[PDB]
Parts: structure tokens; C-alpha cells; sequence
């Protein structure tokens, strides 16, 4: 069952087995329980790291109910797959994710006064191949001041560092303009959409062409797997199968009261119940109550 | 699906666009009488207009049932599909039973004999290899875990390099 | 003693500096006071003795915190 | 037996979601 | 058909490593 | 010689072969929704599957099959998601009606393709005069649910609702839109409004008006509420609940009209609780807290408790700026109450977050004997998108439902904190908040 917080998460979720639960916990409710105190505790490093953890439970089975568009014809199924994720973001409790890593950046460079550190603790969640290019111009600017180039904003250093790495990110290709005068807002309404309505459509080409990265991604290494086991033949394959599958079921069996263990072997004979159903009729596929 | 929805009798299509089922409807004042027709099968209906919108109250929420998952169907989808890209050119192998016989025997060297009937056995290997449809199942969860994890990150699942960047300019641009 | 905080004290958090750093010292020594600022802190303070140093930091106290949550999810 | 259910067959089987759930209640008593 | 269980964070932001291309086509051709 | 279930079988027959245009699959989807076929899942599945599977498209075949996806009330993200590029490559050869109900039916399932939303924002306000209100309503729609905050098409069909006469069903749509996009615009809604004065066909216009006016929070018709209560049996309870909640936002007088919503959603969750989801019930319970009306005792105490988990659930899922916000009116609060260093207002933040009886947790909340205060940050997002800047009617609604547990609620928007330049300033608008609801504070 659920532990009264992790219940506070699946209910915006459609995942099957958060939403069985949370059916199960209203099946509770109404025939006659009360509901549990939620705790009034549990300071900021443990709030944010239970949120990292409670939000895994309801990101990692939301990943496996969505298909990836291998090697399809047009970009918009990569739009799909995008749009997917960006929905199992927002039922996840993160945010759209262009704020959740501007909040990530805000947290990480907290503590950092010049702007060397920023680039270097900000190193993981930026591009290297970008990474090289602000250290490169910041070596450019701080040959100019021949001063460490504080980060702060008002200092004239890094005003034509700021004026500089604008130039910088016209040359990756994308345009700071848009972006800056979308977080920095207008004065009416109608000159903020008409800037929104370009950092949107920016937006939409930044998203599907990681996804579109991340499909071409899984289709080459599906494509080195089959081609490094198109090569052997086929006992060999059988042999190295059903050790593996073997040994991983063990490795389940092994743990005796774990519950993931529990899980797996359920899920392992649902598979067997799958392959018995499509055994019986396979005319239409599987046998589903209705 | 939103759960209000705003459609029905009212901009409707109004006849069939296919020869393999045919329809046309009434479109009375009040009421609405379907007539579709489909070879051996024959209906005709009386609907309301009220009786459209009732319709959507209901939702069908309509899901997928998967062996494994959606994701390992979709990662076993392109391993056949590559096999089928694969097998396409274990097709176009030329027939070698039509030089089995001993009038090419005889007629060879024997070291090009070897080869060739080597060359026959690494054919039937490689087609008995290419047609093992039962082992894509786990050769997809060999692509599944590590897409997993990469999906399970820290700030958010749909980020990407170029997300990134332009908030890594919009942090930077930005007066600290 | 040598005093860093990441903010300028008030006079609460004075006196309650002072009366958590006396458990620091192995008398009724009246412990002085050279208030620095350094933002490196996430706020909080480090004491620091001139012969040893009690680390009092948030900065130092997520580090740990770091470090003691990676290693407790490689042993789980 | 046969025809189980609709929610009980929408499961994603093989996702974690409780090796997550087994570290998160094990680590979280283990650090307040 | 199962596969591992990991319990994992990813906290970098890379490009996901496009593979290499193997040469079994051109060497089924060949 | 007339029979449904044996033209069923047929369809299931039809569809299940492996080659299938475009065209057949369309006219097989139109087909169904034509019969209402909701009992059946399969055959929707297995038309759902060889629309997914299509290539070429018509014009006319992919406006059927979206008009029928929509209508029949679907779900499937995943196959109406890929749809979108057949949408976007035949936009300029749609018809104005055939891209209404495309870009409408798009919008119904919430895709994310801003280009598709771009082009046919421009396509429908460079020519406008080609479409009737109800296409622009349903643009407007599919535009508003389709994740775009676009406020220039939405101007642009303000203008023509405020020209020419319009439909009960076109208004309905428009005003639904606009209390999604989050405007109030009330020069525009008293033009919308006009429409709803000869009874309206259906109960689903009527509901979801009702919840746009609650949503945006301006007033009830007493027509739109009396066509509400006139056949409420009708209505599904996931519309219901949504219907009475907008009427009871908007502060509505008709208990018998709230009896015969509740007239449907009580057997509703008699029957089976679990088919509705949280913030439904929390909905449910909102409005059994302004209106009054009596529920079974099964239900009433359900919704107390479904209430607390809503709300502990959209708290946990904060924004994060939202969090920075309630800690700064926390902190402004309890300067205010006098702590002018920081251990005491660190001692007064951690004591203003005491538990709701019905299970909450609230973030601030003080006490003093009998009297309870609590302060309720509105950040952004709550805001209505237009000018004047006021809450949504969700802020309303939980003053309106905290004030039933003995708080008296100061609202504080947003968009008049983050303006102030100090602490003081802030401490002194949040003494005029508190000040002004409960006096003895």
C-alpha cells in the first residue's frame, strides 16, 4: 500500500498501478476511515530530497507507457514522444523545463561571485561543446579587463561579457533576444505574446531536437546490438539468453521479503499469463475483461 | 480529453468517403436519423440531437496492453523492423542448390568446392540467425535501462542539450 | 576567537552565538569576538579558535549531507 | 485466471518504482 | 525479456552518445 | 433487416484487415460515433490503431476522423498526437470549418505543437470574415486547452462575439476557452452572456458556462442556472461537478437547482467513488461548502477528507516560486507580529504551519484563543492574464472553504507584494490584509 505522502502524488498521475492505489485508498475513505495527519516537518534538505525520491516513483513507470518514435516518417512523432514527456513532467510535480533548470543553475551558483565558477559549476548541466566557447571568450574578455570578471551584472567587464556571449549565443544558432525579452516581460500584453509567440516556436525546435537526438540515439545502439548479435549463431544466442535470464531471475529469487522482488516475480508470471492469452486466441490478441 | 466538448450535429459529416461502408443522415429540424449501410450489414438508427453530447460524458480513455511495456514494444518494433531490413538482403542471396549437382563437382577445384560449400553453410547459419523473432525480447531490454535512467534525471525528464543552453544564456544575459 | 558569518549579526543571533560557542570551550573562558563576512557560507557561522576550528556551516552541513546520502544509496 | 482485469493488465511491467520505493524507505528514517 | 533493475539519478545534461555504426550491412553485401 | 450489433461485427471485420486507407478508417470512425459505442472498447482500439497507421490523408478524411475522436469522447494521446503532422502538412488546404474542427479536436486532447498553433493563429486572424463565430470558438478552444496562452486570436474573436449574434453552444466554448486562458474580460463576457436567453439545447453548453462564470468568477444568468436545473439528469458527473462548482463560485441561489446537480453525483459515488478523480471531489466539496445544500453522510465527510488531499496534493507540487512566495509573505507576516531579527522570525515561520483539521497542512496559519487568521498567497498563475490582474476564482473558493473551518482568509495577490521594494512595506500590507478581515489581529 501507500504511505499517506506518496498518495499525494499519484492523484493528478494515470499510470496503472498509482492509479489502483489511489482507487484502493478512496475504496479506504469511503467505507468509513480517516484520513492520516500529513506531516508538518521534515526541513529543506529532507523536503527536497523526498521529493527527488517520491517524484522517481511516479516519473519511472510513467517512461515505460511511453513508446518511442524509432525511425518514423515526419518530426511531428517526435513531437508526440515530447509532448509525453513534458506531460509526465508536469505529473511528476516538476516544472516547464526550461524554469526547472533555471531553477537547477540558480541553486548551483549560489555561492559563486566571479564568473569563471559559474562556468565551472554549471559544467554538468551545460554542453562542453558550449562550455569551451563561454571559457574561451571569457579568456577573450578577461584579456581585455586583464581583472577576474565578476559576476554581479552592474560591472562594465561583464557588461561586454554579457555583450560578447550574446554574440556567443547567436553563434550556436540560438537566439538570446527572444529568450531574454521572454523572461524579462514588456509592458502590454500584446508585445509580450508577440515575443512569446517566437520564444515558443524556438522552444518547440530546443525540445524536439533533443528527443529527435535521444530517438537517433536508441536507434544506433539498437542497431549495434542487432548487428553485434546478428553475428553469432543461433545456439550460442539461446545459450546466452537463457543464462541471463536465468541469472537475473536469481538474482530476484534470491531476496526473500524484498518487495521489488515480490513485484517482479508478479510481473513475471503476468508475462506468462500475457504469452498463455495470446496462446489461446490469436485471432484477436489478449483476453481483457469488459 | 477535455471534459467538456463541444461538437455534435453540428457541422457534421454528412455522407460516407470510402466504398467499403456507406452512410447518409437526416438532417431534420429537430432529430437526426443515421441510414449506414455496409455490404452484408444494414443500420439505420434515430438519434437526438441531445444525444450527441451525452455521448461524450463518458470517457473512453482508451490504453495500450503490453507484454513488457509500451516502451519495450516500441524498442522490439525497431528490432523487427530491422531484422525486416536485414532479411531483405538475405533475400536477394543467389540460389547455390542449382550448383550442387556433380557436373559442378567434378568440373572444380577442390579448394573452390570448400569454399563454396562453406559459403552455403554460413548462409543457412546466418539465415537460421536472422529469423530467431523470439530473442528481440531480450534484446530490447538491453536498450531499455540505460534510456531509463536517462529519462530519470534530477531536473527534469524532457531535458535536452539545447533546453539547456538557452537557459544557460538566459541565467547568464540576466544581471547574475 | 574568530567569528565568520555570511550575514551581519543581530542582536539575538549574538547572543546566541555566544552562548552555543561557550560549549565549545573547556571553562568559564570568556570567549571574544572579530565578526568577518563571507558569503561562501550559506549562511550560519564557523567558530574558529585559532587552534582549532567547529564547522557550524549550512554549506558544510548540505556537503555532509551530500555525502552521507551518496553513501547510504550504494550500501540500500 | 483468464481475462483479468483492464488496470491490472495497463501495468508497465518492468519499470523499477519499487527498488526506488525500497532505497527511499530505507534511506529516509536512516538520515532525519 | 527482463531486464536489471537500477535505482539511479542522472545529474548531467550530455548529448546521449550516438553509437557507431556497425558494417554488417556491407559485410553481408561483401 | 435493421440491426446494430451485426453492422458491429462487420466494422470489427472491416477494420481488422491489414490494409486500410485513410478514407475507410475515417468513414469507420464516423460510423461509430454515430451509434454510440461506448460499452465497446476494442473496436475504437482497433480503429484508434489503423488511424495511427495511416499515410496519405484527405482534407476531408482527417477532419472526420478528428470530429469523431472528439466527439465520441476518446482519449488515446498517443495516435491523435501523430495526427498533428498530417494536420500541420494539409493546414493551408483545410477548410475553414475543416480547420476549425481540426485545430479543435487537436486542442480537445491537449497536444503540444506550437507550430500548428502558430500557423493556424495566423491563418485565422489574417482571414477572419470566412469564419462564422462557432469556427473561431472552436479555435479559440483548441488554442486555449492546447497548452498556447495566445491572446491575439483571442482579442480577434472578442471583436467578431461582440459584432454579430452568435449560438448558445459557440458562446459556451468561447467562455470556456476564456476561463482557461484565465482573462475575465468582462466587456466581452456581458457580449457572450446576451446569447444564453432562449434555452439551450443541451445541458453540456449550459454546464460549461456555468463553470466559466464560477472559473472567472463573475456572476450566475438565473437562466443559464434554471436551464441547468431543467432536465438535470442528463449531465455526466464529472460535468456535474465542475457545473456546480461554477455556479457556486459565482455565488448561486438556486439550492433546488444545486439539489438536482446533486441528484446525479451522489448515486454517482454511491455506486462506485472511485471512477472521479481528486480534484473533482475536491470541487465537489468546495461547492457543498458555499451552497450548503445537504449530501449523504457517506459523501459529505468523503469530500472533507478528498478536499485535504487535493489541496495537500497541488501544495506538495509547488511551483517552487510559489514556495519563495509563501516564505516571504511568511516572513512579512511575522514581522509584522513583531520578530525584527532573524532566530525570531525564524521562530515565527516555524510556528504559522499548523495542521487544518480535515487533514491540510497549512502554510500559514495563526492563533490566537478562539480566532484562527490565515494568509493566502496568489502567485502567478492564479492571476487572471489580463490587465486588471485579479485572482482566479479558485482564491475564492478556498477562502470561501477555509472560512467553513474557523480561519478568517486575507487574500494576498501577488502582483501587489513583489511590488513593494522593502520588508516593512511588505509587513504593513499584510497588517492592512489581516487587519481589514479580522480585526481582533
Amino acid at each position: 500500500a501507500v504511505s499517506k505522502k506518496e498518495v499525494l502524488y499519484f492523484l493528478s498521475s494515470k499510470d496503472a498501478e498509482s492509479s489502483t492505489a489511489v482507487k484502493s485508498y478512496l475504496k479506504s475513505l469511503y467505507a468509513g476511515a480517516q484520513v492520516e495527519a500529513t506531516e508538518t516537518d521534515a526541513s529543506e534538505l529532507i523536503a527536497q530530497l523526498e521529493k527527488k525520491y517520491l517524484s522517481a516513483q511516479v516519473v519511472e513507470p510513467g517512461v515505460h507507457n511511453i513508446a518511442l518514435p524509432l525511425g518514423e516518417s515526419g518530426s511531428a512523432p517526435v513531437k508526440r514522444y515530447a509532448a509525453e514527456l513534458f506531460n509526465l513532467g508536469a505529473q511528476a510535480g516538476f516544472e516547464c523545463p526550461f524554469i526547472e533548470v533555471s531553477k537547477k543553475f540558480g541553486q548551483e551558483t549560489a555561492t559563486s561571485e566571479t564568473v569563471k565558477d559559474v562556468l565551472n559549476k554549471t559544467k554538468s548541466y551545460v554542453s562542453a561543446d558550449y562550455n569551451a566557447a563561454l571559457n574561451e571568450v571569457l579568456s577573450s574578455v578577461e584579456a581585455e579587463i586583464n581583472g577576474p570578471v565578476l559576476f554581479d551584472g552592474k560591472t562594465e567587464g561583464f557588461k561586454k561579457f554579457a555583450a560578447k556571449a550574446k554574440a556567443v549565443a547567436v553563434s550556436r544558432g540560438l537566439p538570446a533576444d527572444t529568450i531574454l525579452a521572454y523572461c524579462a516581460g514588456s509592458a502590454n500584453e500584446d508585445a509580450a505574446d508577440k515575443v512569446s509567440k517566437e520564444f515558443f516556436t524556438w522552444f518547440e525546435s530546443a525540445y524536439t531536437a533533443d528527443a529527435a537526438a535521444e530517438v537517433k540515439a536508441i536507434e544506433a545502439e539498437a542497431a549495434s546490438i542487432l548487428d553485434r548479435h546478428l553475428a553469432k549463431p543461433v545456439a550460442q544466442i539461446r545459450k546466452e539468453q537463457a543464462s541471463a535470464y536465468a541469472s537475473l531471475l536469481k538474482r530476484a529469487e534470491t531476496a526473500k521479503g524484498a518487495k521489488w522482488a515480490e513485484k517482479y516475480l508478479e510481473d513475471v508470471k503476468a508475462v506468462q499469463w500475457f504469452d498463455a492469452s495470446v496462446a489461446e486466441a490469436p485471432a484477436s490478441g489478449p483476453k481483457v475483461a469488459a | 480529453l477535455t471534459t467538456f466538448t463541444f461538437s455534435g450535429l453540428q457541422d457534421a459529416p454528412v455522407a460516407a468517403l470510402s466504398g467499403s461502408i456507406k452512410l447518409n443522415v437526416a438532417a431534420k429540424a429537430g432529430k437526426a436519423e443515421v441510414t449506414v449501410a455496409a455490404g452484408a450489414a444494414k443500420a439505420a438508427t434515430q438519434v437526438s440531437a441531445a444525444a450527441l453530447r451525452k455521448l461524450s460524458g463518458s470517457k473512453i480513455s482508451l490504453a495500450e496492453v503490453a507484454r513488457i511495456s509500451v516502451l519495450h514494444s516500441s524498442i522490439q518494433n525497431y528490432l523487427l523492423s530491422l531484422s525486416n531490413e536485414r532479411y531483405q538482403l538475405l533475400s536477394q542471396w543467389p540460389d547455390f542448390t542449382t550448383m550442387y549437382g556433380k557436373d559442378f563437382y567434378y568440373r572444380a577445384h577442390p579448394e573452390d568446392l570448400k569454399k563454396f560449400y562453406d559459403a552455403a553453410d554460413e548462409y543457412y547459419k546466418l539465415y537460421e540467425t536472422v529469423t530467431e523473432f523470439d530473442s528481440l525480447s531480450a534484446l530490447a531490454s538491453q536498450v531499455v535501462p540505460n534510456y531509463a535512467a536517462r529519462r530519470r534525471s534530477t531536473v527534469h525528464p524532457a531535458i535536452g542539450s539545447t533546453v539547456a543552453d538557452g537557459a544557460f544564456t538566459n541565467f547568464l544575459l540576466s544581471k547574475q | 576567537c574568530t567569528v565568520i558569518t555570511a550575514e551581519p549579526l543581530d542582536k539575538l543571533e549574538r547572543v546566541e552565538l555566544t552562548k552555543k560557542a561557550e560549549k565549545f570551550v573547556d571553562a568559564g573562558f570568556k570567549l571574544v569576538m572579530q565578526e568577518k563576512i563571507d558569503k561562501k557560507l550559506l549562511g550560519g557561522f564557523v567558530i574558529e579558535f585559532s587552534d582549532r576550528r567547529v564547522d557550524m556551516s549550512t554549506a558544510k552541513k548540505v556537503e555532509e549531507f551530500n555525502n552521507f546520502v551518496n553513501k547510504l544509496v550504494l550500501s540500500i | 485466471a483468464d481475462a483479468k482485469a483492464l488496470d491490472e493488465l495497463r501495468k508497465p511491467k518492468f519499470s523499477s518504482k519499487y527498488l526506488i520505493q525500497h532505497v527511499s524507505q530505507k534511506l529516509i528514517p536512516a538520515v532525519k | 525479456y527482463l531486464a536489471p533493475l537500477r535505482s539511479d539519478f542522472t545529474e548531467e545534461i550530455t548529448a546521449p552518445k550516438v553509437a557507431s555504426a556497425s558494417n554488417l550491412v556491407n559485410e553481408w553485401n561483401n | 433487416e435493421n440491426d446494430v450489433p451485426a453492422i458491429l461485427k462487420e466494422i470489427d471485420s472491416l477494420v481488422s484487415r491489414e490494409a486500410v486507407s485513410a478514407k475507410e478508417v475515417s468513414d469507420a470512425a464516423v460510423a461509430l460515433t454515430y451509434l454510440q459505442v461506448k460499452a465497446n472498447r476494442r473496436l475504437w482500439g482497433k480503429v484508434l490503431e489503423k488511424a495511427g497507421a495511416a499515410q496519405d490523408y484527405d482534407a476531408a478524411s482527417l477532419t472526420n476522423l478528428l470530429w469523431a475522436i472528439n466527439t465520441g469522447g476518446v482519449e488515446h494521446f498517443k495516435t491523435v498526437a501523430e495526427l498533428a503532422g498530417p494536420a500541420v502538412s494539409l493546414l493551408p488546404s483545410l477548410s475553414p470549418v475543416q480547420l476549425s474542427i481540426v485545430v479543435e479536436a487537436l486542442g480537445g486532447a491537449g497536444v503540444k505543437n506550437y507550430e500548428l498553433y502558430n500557423k493556424a493563429s495566423a491563418v485565422v486572424v489574417s482571414k477572419i470574415g470566412e469564419f462564422k463565430p462557432a469556427e473561431i470558438a472552436r479555435v479559440l478552444y483548441g488554442v486555449a486547452f492546447g497548452g498556447v496562452n495566445d491572446v491575439a486570436l483571442a482579442k480577434a474573436a472578442g471583436k467578431v462575439f461582440a459584432s454579430t449574434e452568435v449560438d448558445s453552444r459557440t458562446a459556451a466554448q468561447a467562455l470556456y476557452a476564456l476561463a482557461k486562458l484565465g482573462r475575465a474580460d468582462k466587456a466581452t463576457v456581458d457580449a457572450l452572456l446576451k446569447s444564453f436567453k432562449k434555452g439551450t439545447e443541451s445541458a453540456s453548453d449550459a454546464a460549461a458556462a456555468s463553470f466559466a462564470l464560477g472559473s472567472l468568477s463573475f456572476k450566475a444568468e438565473k437562466a443559464i442556472v434554471d436551464a441547468l436545473k431543467a432536465s438535470a439528469g442528463d449531465l455526466a458527473p464529472a460535468q456535474a461537478v465542475e457545473a456546480a462548482y461554477g455556479l457556486a463560485l459565482s455565488g448561486a441561489t438556486d439550492a433546488e437547482a444545486f439539489k438536482a446537480l446533486f441528484g446525479v453525483v451522489a448515486p454517482a459515488i454511491e455506486k462506485a467513488p472511485d471512477a472521479l478523480e481528486v480534484s473533482s471531489l475536491a470541487q465537489l466539496h468546495v461547492a457543498s461548502t458555499i451552497s450548503g445544500a445537504k449530501l449523504p453522510a457517506a459523501v459529505g465527510s468523503f469530500v472533507a477528507k478528498a478536499f485535504g488531499l487535493a489541496a495537500d496534493a497541488a501544495r506538495l507540487k509547488r511551483s517552487s516560486a510559489e514556495s519563495a512566495l509563501v516564505a516571504d509573505v511568511a516572513a512579512a507576516t511575522a514581522v509584522a507580529f513583531g520578530a525584527q531579527y532573524r532566530p525570531e522570525v525564524a521562530s515565527a515561520v516555524a510556528s504559522y504551519v499548523k495542521t487544518a483539521p480535515d487533514g491540510s497542512v497549512l502554510d500559514i496559519a495563526i492563533t490566537k484563543g478562539d480566532a484562527k487568521v490565515l494568509v493566502q498567497a496568489v502567485p502567478s498563475s492564479l492571476l487572471t492574464s489580463t490587465t486588471p490582474a485579479k485572482p482566479l476564482g479558485h482564491v475564492a473558493a478556498y477562502s470561501k472553504v477555509r472560512e467553513a473551518q474557523g480561519y478568517a482568509v486575507a487574500v494576498v495577490p501577488a502582483n501587489e507584494f513583489e511590488a513593494l521594494p522593502d520588508q516593512k512595506a511588505k509587513a504593513q500590507y499584510v497588517l492592512a490584509a489581516i487587519k481589514k478581515v479580522a480585526p481582533s489581529f
